[PDB]
This record gives structure tokens, C-alpha cells and sequence, in this order.
């Protein structure tokens, strides 16, 4: 993670519930 | 895709303009801490 900051997932970009922003964060797999 | 302040010669070209206007300081993100 460094979108925000580090995050504790193991997914970079898979493309909400707006962990950071934009980010989906479908699910770890976040960043969508 | 006459005068357009509006449209973008980042964002907006009259966003910028009344963004820098006001006082911000509001984004620390990321390098903010």
C-alpha cells in the first residue's frame, strides 16, 4: 500500500466500500 | 472537445484559480505527516 499509506494487503491494482478514496477494496484486493 | 476561463488550458483552469485564492493546508496525505 501506498495510496493513502501502507496498507496491510497483498493486492496492488484489480480493475466501493472507499478504504482510501477511489479504492473499492472488493473482497485484500484493494485499489480498484 | 469567444472566451472559456473555464476550460483547462491539472483540474479545472478556474478551479486552480479559486483554490490557490484561498487559504488550504487542508491535504496532508500520504508525506502530509
Amino acid at each position: 500500500g501506498c495510496v493513502l499509506g501502507l496498507v496491510n494487503s497483498s493486492l496492488f491494482v484489480e480493475d466501493g466500500q472507499s478504504l482510501c478514496a477511489l479504492p473499492d477494496t472488493p473482497s485484500m484486493r484493494l485499489a480498484s | 472537445i469567444f472566451n472559456l476561463t473555464l476550460l483547462e488550458p491539472a483540474r479545472s483552469a478556474i478551479e486552480d484559480l479559486l483554490f490557490d485564492k484561498v487559504t488550504i493546508a487542508d491535504p496532508g496525505y500520504m508525506q502530509g505527516y
